[PDB]
């Protein structure tokens, strides 16, 4: 058994709380509130026999973006995930602000930067939905781990996403 | 312009006529205080401008001149020159403490000296000197205290002196010192922000050595007079009130039971508090103070205190101390106030100072004061109300402390505080056996590690009895 923490970063009101809410506390959709401060989730995944593996998701609040963004938070911490906004390019140069940030202030054992992976959040939402092409761009330039769309009242790619993601981290 | 300054300087040599150098220093020092260039600061800083100057002022002790006008023009020289302090190390310590002994008993001719002595020790590196020298500085400035500027300038000074003194320096200073400063000035000046700045951090660092408490509470003289300059001084000023906080701090013992003044500064901590939350300056001091003079008095101003804390948590996230201070705080308040139990939480109109804590605890995992405090506070507060209970066990705390034990072993209260904390948390709960399987083993090797203390070994036990009660063979592995 073990046990590893995960930081999700992203925009201000696009909808953070939503996908841990909904991979953890199984709660999708809901009321759009914003995030005052960090907020913490437990997930329990039996990922192979006799190996079951424990996850803390800590959602980052984004309303304090100019703020220094505190190495405390990163301090200990196993994995990552930016997850923004698509009817934003604010959004999406915040995402690039993120991963220019955790580059600097992220430090591993080996050395070597932690996954990252690049949440489409609410695809499920018009017009600019799925504009993959775009997003390779900054999918290939950015050297992330992987990337993928999703929907957080849907749940449609969430689950995959996120056995992906940790089966990459584990894989390291 | 620079020739005329080389001529006078080159006059200043010659040492001839006592009365024409007098002449010539206050006419080079009236030439040089201006702001037309910085021709004065010609980079030379020969020290034959100054030098024969004060060797002069030392020997012919009588020619009050010299004395009057060359410590103004060390002083504008100081003030003009940058590297100045560069050039005085690297003594003329031993010649202005001489100029203060000998002859300085006029009001003029002191206020300069001290003057000079105060700008010369913002430098550093020279108080050792100034406290190794024969003339009994200490002893000289005592002496020397009845003008306001000489007051301002008497403290400025001392607040230096008094960081190696000595403890027993300190203690020998109780006996008479105090008068010299504390009847002498704090009434004196009662109308000087300055000077009560100075006073009082004096008097912080004079208190120091323990078996001085006694001596600053034979009439209770320490309290009434920082409640009373907290009160009327400084309505709004921050050092003041920070100054005088932490002597509220230093001055919490076992003589704690100061009833009608323990409410008094309760009050005034509340004020300083809720009027200046934005630095170290206030929180961490009045936290512990006030913490512990609660617990004291308990024997509105609660929930002004859960603000207070939850403020304290929230702009101060880096320091460890100030989360420990406040977390420390809110387990002392609510240890004996429980009826605010449902006045906190996540709902709004409540301080969810639960996710704070929590946060504290895993941002800094290096110091075991932190988790003490912090896992004390959320044990009562768990204790308190019920329906925390199986919300942080949802969010992850079970198996985070156990790693926190794990990597925190050498001490026996860390051990002892998270023990409590699980036996608070896993009571009037049911488990299943995967959570058995991550809590006994290591719970059982961090007793048997600590094996030899009776409370941790109480907690221990007491925990394990409250969790330990296709599904039988899983059990029985
Ligand atoms: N258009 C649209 N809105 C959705 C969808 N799913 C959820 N939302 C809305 O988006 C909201 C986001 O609110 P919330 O999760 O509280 O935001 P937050 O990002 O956690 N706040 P913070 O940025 O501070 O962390 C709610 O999830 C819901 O009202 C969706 O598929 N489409
Ligand atoms: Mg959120």
């Amino acid at each position: 058994d073990h046990l590893f923490k995960v930081l999700v970063v992203g925009d201000a009101a696009v909808g953070k709380t939503s996908l841990v809410q909904r991979y953890s506390q199984d709660s999708f959709s809901k009321h759009y509130k914003s995030t005052v401060g960090v907020d913490f989730a437990l997930k329990v995944l039996q990922w192979s026999d006799y190996e079951i593996v424990r996850l803390q998701l800590w959602d980052i609040a984004g309303l304090e973006r100019f703020a220094a963004m505190t190495r405390l938070y990163y301090r200990d911490a196993s994995a990552c995930v930016i997850m923004f906004d698509v009817t934003n390019a604010t959004t999406f140069s915040n995402s690039q602000r993120w991963k220019q940030d955790l580059d600097s202030k992220l430090t591993l054992p080996n050395g070597e930067p932690v996954p990252c992976l690049l949440l489409a959040n609410k695809c499920d939402l018009s017009p600019w939905a799925v504009s993959r092409d775009q997003i390779d761009r900054f999918s290939k330039e950015n050297g992330f781990t992987g990337w993928t769309e999703t929907s957080v009242k849907e749940n449609k790619n969430i689950n995959e996403a996120m056995r992906v993601l940790i089966e990459k981290m584990m894989r390291n | 312009d620079e020739e005329t300054l080389k001529k006078l300087i080159v006059r200043l040599n010659n040492v001839q006529e006592g009365k024409q150098i007098e002449t010539l220093v206050q006419i080079l020092e009236d030439l040089l205080v201006f702001t037309y260039s910085e021709h004065a600061s010609k980079l030379f800083q020969g020290k034959n401008i100054h030098v024969p100057l004060l060797i002069v002022l030392d020997s012919y002790m009588r020619v009050a001149s010299v004395q009057q006008v060359g410590w103004s023009l060390l002083c504008k020289l100081i003030e003009v020159c940058p590297g100045t302090m560069q050039s005085l190390m690297g003594g003329v310590h031993q010649l202005i403490l001489k100029m203060l002994t000998v002859h300085n008993a006029s009001v003029n001719l002191s206020v300069i000296g001290l003057k000079t002595l105060d700008l010369l020790l913002t430098s550093g590196k020279i108080t050792l000197l100034i406290l190794d020298e024969e003339s009994d500085i200490f002893m000289l400035i005592f002496d020397a205290m009845a003008n306001d500027e000489v007051q301002k300038l008497g403290c400025k000074a001392l607040h230096v002196l008094f960081e190696r003194v000595s403890e027993e320096q300190l203690t020998e200073f109780v006996e008479n010192k105090d008068y010299m400063i504390l009847l002498s000035a704090l009434t004196n000046f009662k109308d000087e922000e300055e000077i009560v700045l100075h006073v009082l951090h004096c008097l912080h660092s004079l208190a120091i050595p323990c078996n001085n408490v006694e001596v600053l509470m034979s009439g209770n003289v320490r309290c009434y007079n920082i409640v009373v300059e907290a009160m009327k001084a400084f309505p709004m000023s921050e050092r003041i009130q920070e100054v005088s906080c932490c002597l509220l701090h230093r001055l919490t013992l076992g003589n704690f039971f100061n009833i009608l003044v323990l409410n008094e500064v309760h009050e005034f901590v509340v004020k300083a508090v809720q009027q200046y939350p934005e630095n170290a300056a206030l929180q961490i001091s009045a936290l512990s103070c006030l913490a512990l003079l609660t617990e004291t008095i308990f024997l509105e101003d609660k929930l002004f205190w859960l603000e207070a804390c939850y403020k304290a948590l929230t702009w101060h996230r880096k320091n460890k101390h100030v989360q420990e201070a406040a977390c420390w705080a809110l387990n002392n308040l609510l240890m004996y106030q429980n009826s605010l139990h449902e006045k906190i939480g996540d709902e709004d109109g409540h301080f969810p100072a639960h996710r704070e804590v929590m946060l504290s605890m895993l941002m800094h995992s290096s110091s075991k004061e932190v988790f003490q405090a912090s896992a004390n506070a959320l044990s009562t507060l768990l204790e308190q109300n019920v329906n925390f209970r199986k919300i942080l066990l949802s969010k992850g705390i079970h198996l985070n402390v156990l790693e926190l034990m794990q990597k925190h072993i050498h001490s026996p209260e860390v051990a002892e505080s998270g023990c409590k904390m699980l036996n608070h948390l896993f009571e009037g709960s049911n488990t299943s056996l995967d959570i058995m399987a991550a809590v006994v083993p290591k719970i059982l090797t961090v007793m048997k590690r600590h094996e030899t203390s009776l409370p941790v070994q109480l907690e221990a036990l007491r925990a394990i009895l409250h969790f330990i009660v296709e599904f039988h063979h899983k059990l029985n592995m």
